[PDB]
């Protein structure tokens, strides 16, 4: 469409300028046209929201740490909490926006199994970011939602994609992070990452090799950290 | 720290 | 005073969170309380808006660089210009906000030469950022407003201010950049930077003892600029 | 590579 080209061009401009809120608006607008995204469009959408939500996650982490070190009956503590809650509501709004696009357009209209794994993984990621800042019954539901998406993504990728495929490696990576930081199960996080590494290294010829290698390096970085 | 895909 | 203490608290939280739009919002509200800013509050305001305007400038530089590289007949040329203009508008709004803060509150209520220099340098900076994106006659007008502010800050500081002090050094750094980048007079930019550096070294023994780090780092920026400008 | 005070 005459507009879809306009929107992607703005998206690529916004990306080079590091205006990720503009990038996300353009890519969200492309998605709601209804047509399946190309690999290029898919990556622009992922890069945009990764950066949009990433800025709030880092802000939340800074504020919560300050909060955890502040005294109880200290006057200045309520302001800290209120600021954390403001940042929290932005993060939730961003995550629910992404999850909406996934459920309404992206997962459903995926034809490749590779495309479907990409989006199911994205679904797991954004419920995981919600689970990072959830508590109570809220936390239990978001965790199960994140797990459900990762587990389905995991199964498809094990049946349809090769161990060296970057999307399968990247899903193993983020699924292991889920086990380590959300479920707090480090041994299972280690096995998930190690298994993916070992299966990929046994086929380094049947290999895009750069992105596989760099993801496998993140897998092993985590493993070294976790086993130490 | 622990790294996810965004570290790439 | 109750709200002012809250506003500073939130400003400092937003800074560590790197939420500079929030930080600038809080410091603008403090400035509009009318009272002369302490040195801490003054720096908080400067950091907040430096980050806020700086993100628009870096984006502007990227977009303008792409546009300069685009054929004049390209389909997407107008889209690129449209996007540059959107960012220019944000940039001009931020500069206009700082400039009106400077002229209605900060420069107006300054009762000492140091605050005068600080705020007139800031006036010079934000008119310079306006000049970076101006064309036609308002380029000439923003250039003259930026230079006039820098020159007055410079005259006051040469008379009243210790030459090694970070405020004096930062003014000379930014004025030298204005000569290099805005007036495109590289020889005068070098001399302005070199003269400031030399006078700072000569008066090292009267440098304020709690400015050692900042003076060392700004002197180095002067030397780095000099090295670059006198190479190619 | 020209730097102003924001470089600090």
């Amino acid at each position: 469409q005459g507009e879809k080209t306009e929107l992607i061009q703005k998206a690529k401009l916004a990306e080079q300028a590091e205006r990720y809120d503009d990038m996300a608006t353009c890519m969200k607008a492309v998605t709601e046209q209804g047509a399946e995204l190309s690999n290029e469009e898919r990556n622009l959408l992922s890069v945009a929201y990764k950066n949009v939500v990433g800025g709030r996650r880092s802000a939340w982490r800074v504020i919560s740490s300050i909060e955890q070190k502040t005294d109880t009956s200290d006057k200045k503590l309520q302001l800290i909490k209120d600021y954390r809650e403001k940042v929290e509501s932005e993060l939730r709004s961003i995550c629910t926006t992404v999850l909406e696009l996934l459920d309404k357009y992206l997962i459903a209209n995926a034809t490749n199994p590779e495309s479907k794994v990409f989006y199911l993984k994205m679904k797991g990621d954004y419920f995981r970011y919600l689970a990072e800042v959830a508590c109570g019954d809220d936390r239990k539901q978001t965790i199960d939602n994140s797990q459900g998406a990762y587990q389905e993504a995991f199964d498809i990728s094990k049946k349809e994609m090769q161990p060296t495929h970057p999307i399968r490696l990247g899903l193993a990576l983020n699924f292991s992070v889920f086990y380590y930081e959300i479920l707090n199960n480090p041994e299972l996080a280690c096995t998930l990452a190690k298994t993916a590494f070992d299966e990929a290294i046994a086929e380094l010829d049947t290999l895009s090799y750069k992105d596989s290698t760099l993801i496998m390096q993140l897998l092993r970085d985590n493993l070294t950290l976790w086993t130490s | 720290r622990s790294m996810s895909e965004t570290g790439t």
